[PDB]
């Protein structure tokens, strides 16, 4: 499992998971708060 | 941790209460008297509050007891909590200022003698008048004991004083509680409970108002 | 020292005994340094002298029927003429400030240029009431005590005026007419709960 | 008001634009039934359009002659006429997140720099240390200002490589 | 060792003998803002100032608000006292704030100079003889002289405990004011009114029922 976690800790896998999390957060934010143009 | 009377026979009482203080029963589940300086202050606070509550319970019970008999005087039917809005010879504000100045003088004298025992045993106007050299904080003596009652069994008398003070403090707290719940004077509640003790209880009274 | 302000308490170790009016009253230790103690001593003596003159002037003007101390500069608020002992004065506020400022600045400059002299004597003591230094210290105690009482009295004047509105003599008669009904507790601002 | 613009709540072109969008959506909706998925989707889009226009007019935005909103970038005008929510507050929000990400990355680099093989920590991310620094980066402006005051934020001239001039 | 989380790894910077000398040390620093000793000292000063300021403000909000509920006073709400106090006043809010900023800037500048150099305010011939009393004690943020007129800081045995009652209470006050703001934007009433409304029905009047503190519910 140590090798599997080390593989999941590589730059492309970490980048994929992080961008998926960030994109999902932004998408859900725009979903529950439609059309935010100002504060 | 000794042979002195305890508030729970067999319980492991704290070791800082060695019986030197009057009315020591080893009752401190919160351990508030762990610090020696804090305990030294709390002893004086307890003694002052005890004597004040004793005077309060006496001044609450005596006028109501005298009003229920043939004895009559101006303020008799007024409750203890209703004595504030009474017509006196002076307004309550003036009396409040006068008592604040007098209490400030005596309380500062007591505090000075508390931070340094024997440092305030001299009459400021008449140098000849004074208190005995042997004195402790909270126990003035001298002119405060003109009959020399403390010359006898001081330990038993001090125990009586602290026990009566604790009883009076609890009684005054009960006076406040009964006034806030029943909304009537204490002796009236006592007579109400004496007429039929089975149906005149705190549980019944609070359940009826729920 | 003249005594102890707080019985049973020891006087501070930085207050000289030969100082006039030494009561050992210094809980804040403001006069800890000797350089600050000298300046504060001169300041206290000057304050006491000015307070004595002010209290005497206020009491005299109010007892002579020339208005209270608060209505003294009222003639220059709405336009008028000052009257000293009932005699008219032709000087306006603009000219009074100039002469007073010039004279006070010159006198205070001459006094401060000596290096902080508290007891000058000489020209200011023509009667020679302090010719011998043995009795000079006793009268200094009376001077500083009267000054302390005068400062407290002036503070009382300002406080009682801001709390009630009447003057010092008018407040004394009112208190003597109704002691329980007219005091610091019946003004309405000292104790808000009453 | 500012620069000859009018508020969106009182602009005729703004209302005409909203009516145009609702008109084309309603026209597209008339070709379907009433209890079908495209009709519900179109009604949801129309409700979103109404809420968006109402929210933009409610926010006090300034519209132009084209019926579209305008942003106020001047700090004085924004804080003086109630337009700080357009370009001021989001500016500080981006500054906080930008410095947040920058400080987290800088801390990770400086932490892995003293190790035996920093290149391995660069291609293979140390998730526990990175997560700890990501959670600790909330105080990035305070830490950055304290670093700047101590003089440890920058590197000396003698320790940086330069060209032969 | 008292801790804010039993079992959590206490930071090394908070375990130093100097850091443990501060009052209310519970090892709480998840962001590591006190690693630098200079920063820790500055933040300790900031925490003390915030504690005293928050205590005075929360007291001035809670006590007159509690007296208003009874017949002792008639002080308005804390969020409305500014307008009421400036209505029948002697100066506008701008002039008052200007005088306030000047008077506060002078003393804060003196405090800043003493923070930069402890005891530096006692420079001879600089404050008309009052410079001697402007030198604080050995600990930063705990001055004497004009401050502390009762002299309760001379007894060391209670000193270490006294400071514990100053920081902790202040911390509570700091959260209290925060609540005062949040409640203002959540119920629209005062703090005493919110307390009474909660005591009337605690099982249905809280932050999970106003609809603002829990939008997903
Ligand atoms: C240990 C002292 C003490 C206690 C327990 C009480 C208790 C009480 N006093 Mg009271 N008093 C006390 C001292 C004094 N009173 C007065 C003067 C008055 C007046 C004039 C009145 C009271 C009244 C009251 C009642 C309502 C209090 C109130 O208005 O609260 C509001 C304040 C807070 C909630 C804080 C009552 C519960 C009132 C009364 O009779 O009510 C029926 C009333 O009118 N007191 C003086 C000045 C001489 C006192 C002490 O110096
Ligand atoms: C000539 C320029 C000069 C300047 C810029 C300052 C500036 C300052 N002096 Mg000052 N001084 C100056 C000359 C002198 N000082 C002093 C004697 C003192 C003393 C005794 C003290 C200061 C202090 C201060 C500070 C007060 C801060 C303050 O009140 O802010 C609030 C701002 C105002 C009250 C007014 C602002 C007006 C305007 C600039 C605002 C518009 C923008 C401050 C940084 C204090 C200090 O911090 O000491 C450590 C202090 O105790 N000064 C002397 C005589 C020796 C001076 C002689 O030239
Ligand atoms: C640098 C260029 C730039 C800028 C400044 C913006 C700015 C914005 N875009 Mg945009 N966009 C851009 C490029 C840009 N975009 C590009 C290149 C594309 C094509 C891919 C798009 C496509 C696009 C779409 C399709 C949409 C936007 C939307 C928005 C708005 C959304 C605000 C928001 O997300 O809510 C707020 C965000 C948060 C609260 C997240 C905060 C972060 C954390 C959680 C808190 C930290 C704060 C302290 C915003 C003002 C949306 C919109 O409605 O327009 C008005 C929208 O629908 N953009
Ligand atoms: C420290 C306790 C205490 C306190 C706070 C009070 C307070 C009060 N008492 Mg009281 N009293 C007390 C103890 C106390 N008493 C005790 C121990 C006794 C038994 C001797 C009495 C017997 C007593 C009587 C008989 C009366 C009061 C009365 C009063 C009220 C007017 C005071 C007065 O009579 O003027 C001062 C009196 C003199 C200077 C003499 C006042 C609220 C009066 C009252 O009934 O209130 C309406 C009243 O008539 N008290
Ligand atoms: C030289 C000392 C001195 C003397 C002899 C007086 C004497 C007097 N003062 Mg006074 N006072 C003093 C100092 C003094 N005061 C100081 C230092 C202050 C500032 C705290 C005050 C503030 C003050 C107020 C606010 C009032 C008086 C008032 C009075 C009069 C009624 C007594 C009273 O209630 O006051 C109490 C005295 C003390 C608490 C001390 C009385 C003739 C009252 C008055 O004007 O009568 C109508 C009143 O309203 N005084
Ligand atoms: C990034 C560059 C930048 C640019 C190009 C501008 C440009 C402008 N700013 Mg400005 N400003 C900036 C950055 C900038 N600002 C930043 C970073 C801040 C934060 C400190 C401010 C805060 C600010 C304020 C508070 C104000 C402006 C104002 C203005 C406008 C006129 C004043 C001026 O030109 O002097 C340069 C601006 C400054 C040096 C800031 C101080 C303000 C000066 C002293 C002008 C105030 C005098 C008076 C109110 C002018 C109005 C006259 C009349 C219309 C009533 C102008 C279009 C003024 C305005 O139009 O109000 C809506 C205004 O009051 N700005
Ligand atoms: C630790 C990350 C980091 C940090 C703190 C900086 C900081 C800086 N960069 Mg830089 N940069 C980075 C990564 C970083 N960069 C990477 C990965 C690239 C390759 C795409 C670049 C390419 C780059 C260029 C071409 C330039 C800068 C420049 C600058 C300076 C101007 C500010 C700026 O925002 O420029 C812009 C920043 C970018 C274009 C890239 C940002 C990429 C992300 C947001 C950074 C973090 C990514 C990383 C994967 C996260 C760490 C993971 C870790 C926690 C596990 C500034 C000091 C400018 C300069 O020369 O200095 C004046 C400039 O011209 N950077
Ligand atoms: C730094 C804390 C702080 C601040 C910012 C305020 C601010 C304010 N208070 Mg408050 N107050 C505070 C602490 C504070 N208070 C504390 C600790 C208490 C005791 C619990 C009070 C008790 C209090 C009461 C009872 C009232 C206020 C009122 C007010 C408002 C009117 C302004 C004013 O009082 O005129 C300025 C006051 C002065 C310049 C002081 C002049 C000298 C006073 C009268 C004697 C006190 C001397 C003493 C040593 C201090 C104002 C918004 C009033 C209000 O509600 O407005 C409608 C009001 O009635 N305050
Ligand atoms: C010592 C100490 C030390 C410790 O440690 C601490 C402490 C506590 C701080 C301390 C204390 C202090 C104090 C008490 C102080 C006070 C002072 C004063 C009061 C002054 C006054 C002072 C005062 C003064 C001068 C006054 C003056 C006055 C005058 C001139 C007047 C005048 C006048 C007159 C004639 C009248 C008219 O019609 C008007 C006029 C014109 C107006
Ligand atoms: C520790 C730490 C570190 C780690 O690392 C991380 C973390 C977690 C982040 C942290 C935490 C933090 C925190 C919590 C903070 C907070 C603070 C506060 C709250 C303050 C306040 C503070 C507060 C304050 C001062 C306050 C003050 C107040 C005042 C003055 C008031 C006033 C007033 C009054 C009287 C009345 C009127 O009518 C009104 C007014 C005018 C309004
Ligand atoms: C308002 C203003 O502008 C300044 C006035 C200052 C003075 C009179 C101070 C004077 C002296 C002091 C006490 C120090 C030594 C020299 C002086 C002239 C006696």
């Amino acid at each position: 499992m140590k090798d599997f976690t080390t593989y999941l800790s590589t730059a492309p896998v970490i980048a994929t998971i992080w961008f998926t999390f960030t994109a999902g957060l932004l998408i859900e934010i725009n979903r529950y708060f439609p059309d935010p143009l100002v504060f | 941790d000794a042979a002195l009377p305890s508030w729970m026979p067999g319980a492991d009482l704290p070791g800082y209460l060695n019986g030197t203080l009057p009315g020591d029963f080893g009752f401190d589940p919160l351990y508030l008297g762990q610090d020696p300086v804090k305990l030294k202050w709390y002893a004086q606070a307890e003694l002052m509050n005890a004597r004040f509550a004793m005077l309060a319970v006496a001044g609450i019970l005596v006028p109501e007891l005298l009003s229920n008999i043939g004895f009559s005087w101006p303020g008799a039917g007024v409750a203890w909590y209703d004595a504030g809005k009474f017509e006196y010879f002076a307004p309550a504000s003036s009396l409040f200022g006068v008592q604040m100045l007098l209490f400030a003088w005596v309380e500062i004298r007591r505090y000075q003698d508390f931070v340094k025992p024997g440092s305030a045993n001299q009459d400021p106007i008449f140098t000849n008048n004074k208190l005995p050299d042997g004195n402790e904080p909270g126990y003035p003596g001298g002119i405060f004991d003109p009959f020399g009652w403390s010359k006898g069994d001081i330990k038993s008398l001090k125990l009586k004083e602290i026990k009566n003070g604790r009883l009076a403090m609890l009684a005054f707290a009960g006076f406040i509680g009964q006034a806030y719940t029943t909304g009537t004077t204490p002796l009236k509640n006592l007579s109400t409970h004496l007429a039929d003790p089975w149906s005149t209880t705190v549980w019944q009274n609070d359940l009826a108002r729920l | 020292k003249a005594g102890n302000w707080l019985p049973g308490s020891d006087a501070p170790a930085w207050l000289p005994d030969d100082l006039p009016g030494n009561y050992g009253f210094d809980p804040l230790s403001l006069g800890k340094e000797p350089a600050s103690l000298k300046r504060f001593t001169e300041s206290e003596v000057i304050h006491g002298r000015w307070a004595m003159l002010g209290v005497a002037g206020s009491l005299a003007v109010e007892l002579l029927g020339y208005g209270n101390w608060y209505d003294a500069p009222l003639w220059a608020v709405n336009g008028g003429k000052a009257t000293w002992f009932g005699i008219e004065v032709p000087f306006d506020l603009n000219a009074l400030l100039a002469f007073e400022f010039v004279a006070m600045a010159a006198a205070e400059g001459q006094r401060g240029d000596a290096g902080g002299v508290v007891y000058p004597g000489g020209a200011f003591d023509p009667l020679g009431f302090a010719k011998d230094s043995s009795k000079s210290g006793e009268l200094k105690l009376k001077e500083i005590k009267n000054g302390r009482l005068a400062m407290v009295a002036f503070l009382g004047f300002v406080a009682q005026h801001a709390a009630t509105g009447k003057g010092p003599i008018a407040a004394l008669g009112e208190h003597l007419a109704n002691p329980w009904g007219a005091n610091f507790a019946t003004n309405g601002i000292s104790v808000p709960f009453f | 008001d500012i620069a000859g613009l009018t508020p969106c709540s009182e602009s005729k072109a703004y209302a005409k634009l909203e009516k145009k969008e609702l008109k084309t959506l309603e026209k597209r909706l008339k070709q379907y039934e009433a209890d079908s998925a495209p009709a519900v989707a179109l009604k949801a889009t129309m409700e979103r359009t109404k809420a968006r226009f109402a929210n933009y007019a409610k926010a006090g935005l300034l519209c132009g002659n084209d019926g579209l909103p305008h942003l106020i970038a001047d700090p004085g005008l924004a804080l003086k006429y109630g337009h700080a929510g357009e370009v001021f507050i989001p500016t500080f929000g981006f500054l906080y997140v930008a410095g947040y990400i920058g400080y987290v990355g800088r801390q990770y680099l400086i932490a892995v720099k003293g190790e035996a093989k920093p290149t391995d920590k660069e291609i293979i991310i140390d998730v526990p240390l990175a997560t700890k620094l990501a959670w600790q980066g909330a105080g990035w402006p305070l830490a950055a200002v304290q670093e700047l005051q101590r003089g440890t934020l920058l590197e000396k001239e003698e320790n940086i490589t330069v060209s032969p001039r | 060792r008292q801790s804010w989380l039993p079992g959590s790894q206490i930071p090394a910077h908070l375990d130093t003998p100097a850091a443990q000398a501060l009052a209310g040390n519970f090892g709480f620093d998840p962001l590591g803002l006190g690693k630098d000793p200079v920063a820790l000292r500055w933040y300790q000063q900031a925490e003390l100032i915030h504690c005293r300021t928050a205590m005075a403000g929360v007291a001035g909000i809670l006590i007159p608000g509690l007296l208003t509920k009874a017949g002792a006073l008639n002080v308005p709400e804390w969020y409305d006292a500014g307008k009421v106090a400036i209505e029948n006043s002697f100066a506008p809010w701008g002039s008052l704030l200007a005088v306030q900023l000047f008077l506060c800037g002078f003393v804060e500048a003196k405090r800043w100079q003493d923070i930069r150099k402890p005891g530096s305010q006692g420079e001879p011939g600089s404050f008309l003889g009052f410079e001697a009393s402007l030198k604080g004690t050995s600990e930063l943020g705990y001055p004497g002289g004009p401050f502390d007129p009762l002299g309760l800081s001379k007894e060391a045995d209670k000193w270490a405990d006294w400071k514990l009652k100053e920081v902790k209470n202040g911390r509570l006050a700091m959260l209290a004011f925060l609540g005062f703001v949040a409640q203002k934007y959540a119920t629209g009433a005062g703090p005493v009114d919110n307390l009474a409304a909660h005591l009337k029905d605690p099982w249905h009047v809280n932050y999970a029922t106003n609809g603002v503190s829990l939008p997903f519910l």
